[PDB]
């Protein structure tokens, strides 16, 4: 599809079999959800944003369906205001901006 | 109201 | 042009006759570059993201070149990590998302 960005790209994820909606986000080098409890081995995680430093728990090779399509990979779990989409899935997809 | 999602991985 | 997002979207900008190199961020609502003179008024703001909230500088009806698109609008100007074009801009130059 084509998302124009008049508003903030949001769209349904799908991980774990339930449903989300998230930032398609191309400022993020990472995937970062909202808390949630994820079963799953993770390691901690520092991420940098506008504001500063948060921790959240990486989770490795976790399934996740972005507006129909398949992904899998690198999931952070923390204290995000927002579900985001960043890069590391945005690629998965075949996501690109385009001008 | 946060509005701005810069992130980035060490 | 169409832009893969293996890497992160980085792209010379022009502002205030001076070049600089800015993230396209479609994460962001709005655009914040980093600490720099512009010329004319401004008024304090503060905006947020993960880690937090930041003081800046708004700026209004500023003109900026965007990897050879013309846009003019607002430019936020403080401590953030990366000079950012938010989707404020990215509208301007007709950037979408595409999948």
């Amino acid at each position: 599809p084509q998302i124009t960005l008049w508003k903030r790209p949001l769209v349904t994820i799908r991980i774990g079999g339930q449903l989300k909606e998230a930032l398609l986000n191309t400022g993020a080098d990472d995937t970062v959800l909202e808390e949630m409890n994820l079963p799953g081995k993770w390691k901690p995680k520092m991420i940098g944003g506008i504001g500063g430093f948060i921790k959240v728990r990486q989770y490795d090779q976790i399934p996740i369906e972005i507006c129909g399509h398949k992904v899998i990979g690198t999931v952070l779990v923390g204290p995000t205001p927002v579900n985001i989409i960043g890069r590391n899935l945005l690629t998965q997809i075949g996501c690109t901006l385009n001008f | 109201r946060p509005g701005n999602f810069l992130q980035s991985s060490p």
